[PDB]
RNA sequence: ACCUGCGAGUUAUCAUGUCUAGCAAGAUUAAAGCAUAGAAGUGCUGGAGUCGAAGCGAAAGCGAGUCUUAAAAGGGCGAUUU
RNA sequence: ACUCAGUUAAACUCCGAAUGCUAUUAAAUGAUGAAUAGGAGUGAGACUAUGGGCGAUAAGGUUCAUAGUCGAGAGGGAAAC
RNA sequence: GGGUAGUUUGACUGGGGCGGUCGCCUCCUAAAGAGUAACGGAGGUGCGCAAAGGUUACCUUAGAGUGGUUGGAAAUCACUCUGUAAGUGUAAAGGCAUAAGGUAGCUUAACUGUAAGACUGACAAGUCGAACAGAUACGAAAGUAGGUCUUAGUGAUCUGGC
């Protein structure tokens, strides 16, 4: 009577790639995620798989509004 | 001349040398079933690439003359 | 006698065989060190009195950042927030005297 | 029940595109306005065989 | 078993790196010949060939540019600073 | 089903640390960083102090995470170890 | 055609064998970056869709209570409370009120040549990507559109065919 299961996928390495306050240049990846765990603010864009990336050079910042987190470049 | 080091022909037919060290090669996965692969993927697979610097020493051993 | 129990017992006896006089000396040293650290902007002389062998990696890195590599190491430092934090991390392995 | 079809430029006959289509669902003759790179212009492409 | 002898990274060529010696945008001869000697030498003769001096592109071909392309429009591989 | 009071949950979370991780600045510590070129060896770990899973909150058991030690470390102590 | 000859018939495995398993995706184990084992504990998968795609415009369930021919606890409709628990082709998770939910019109960007700058990573690979040129689709226009809300639906090289 062997084990009926034991099966796991490859870890996808999600999470925040640039920390709030760090300096990024155009096109950087900031967050990798499934779904808008973090939403888009000023000067960032959202990829087809909800990746957060920087449209211009600046400093990352996270804000909170009504309990939702927004990423921006300032 | 009794013992000239033989080149590895199957490697010669796939590797190329640039002037200052790098190795040029043709990317894989653009030889076969292609309908499902996205257009931008195929376009990137068409253009040739350079190998990582970690294989260059072994390749230089494989191609003693080229 | 069962090996599990005798190993536990031997370890417990070694641990419990510490001398209260030595503990009191250590307590006195700790009190002195905390009193000195509580000051602000003085030149303090730091002696290293406990070895680096076997200690935590983080603490070895802190001590090498203070400049002490051996027991008997002497270094004078100016107490600001950075040095105060390092001294607090490694308070149990140092002896602080004050440079009048 | 899904076959690989090829979309053919009407006015050149080049097999510009390939796609998937489900047989036994329409059995029609799918037409698609696709861009024909030979002409630098969009045009009509019709379903056709691959091999 | 003890003791004493014997008992294992060598040679020949190619690739590549470093050191030493020499020349230098050039460097170098291989086979082989002649002369003297009898002294399996070493002084000449011998430049056929190889490696640099331009690379890029599958190739044609073009060239400090070349290819991918209508595009030096952006890049890939180069370089003007060997 | 509803109200009051009191409880369980690694695959429940209306809330949420302490540490750790990341960025900047000022001190502090002096070849510990990085790149290129040449040359390896290793790809059997073990134990202890913690956080775990499996086992039977059994095993000097098996398999992960942090740190140390042995490994490759003499000396002193834990009777030998 | 075992008359005879040359060979193959795997590995992981709490010894081996038997049994079971081998790709990929979702969650926990996993100790609040990432990563992190097991024959640890639970599921799905080798597709479907010419719309279930793109664009524009317009809209919101489920449940509780109440009143109505079939109609009952429950089918359809009205209202109150509730405010996403409903629903997102397909497993689960993360997300989705500006709805990514639903309806309708038009339509094929389910494009070509490309790409600054990155994540993940031994390598080979994989993924995001502003913006540029040509040709469009939709909208008055700004803009969006390089398939499917995202995360599985897949296979190198060699050889051969069109």
């Amino acid at each position: 009577g062997s084990s009926k299961n034991g099966r796991d996928s490859i870890s996808k390495r999600l999470g925040v790639k640039r920390s709030g306050g760090q300096f990024v240049k155009a096109g950087e990846i900031i967050v990798r995620q499934r779904g808008t765990k973090f939403h888009k603010g000023k000067n960032v864009g959202l990829g087809r798989d909800y990746t957060i990336f920087a449209l211009s050079s600046g400093k990352v910042e996270f804000k909170t509004l009504k309990g939702r987190k927004y990423v921006s470049i300032v | 001349m009794a013992n000239k080091m033989k080149t590895r022909k199957s490697a010669k037919k796939r590797y190329s040398f640039t002037v200052n060290g790098k190795v040029k090669y043709k990317k894989q996965n653009l030889r076969h079933i292609l309908t499902k692969k996205s257009s931008k993927r195929k376009r990137n697979l068409r253009k040739s690439g350079n190998l990582s610097c970690f294989e260059v020493k072994r390749i230089k051993t494989l191609l003693p003359y080229g | 006698i069962k090996r599990k129990l005798r190993l536990q017992l031997k370890k417990a006896r070694f641990n419990a065989s510490r001398s209260r006089s030595k503990n009191k000396c250590f307590i006195k040293r700790m009190e002195n060190n905390r009193k000195i650290i509580s000051k602000n902007n003085i030149n303090v002389q730091v002696f290293l009195v406990r070895s680096l062998i076997g200690k935590l990696n983080k603490k070895v890195k802190v001590l090498k950042a203070l400049g002490l590599n051996k027991i008997g190491d002497k270094k004078v430092h100016f107490l600001n927030e950075s040095i105060k934090g390092m001294l607090n991390e490694t308070i149990n392995m140092i002896l602080l005297s004050e440079v009048m | 029940a899904v076959e690989l079809i090829s979309l053919i430029c009407e006015e050149t006959g080049i097999r510009n595109y390939t796609t998937t289509k489900n047989r036994r669902n329409k059995q029609e003759k799918l037409e698609l306005m696709k861009y024909c790179p030979k002409l630098r212009k969009h045009t009509l492409h019709k379903e056709g065989k691959i091999k």
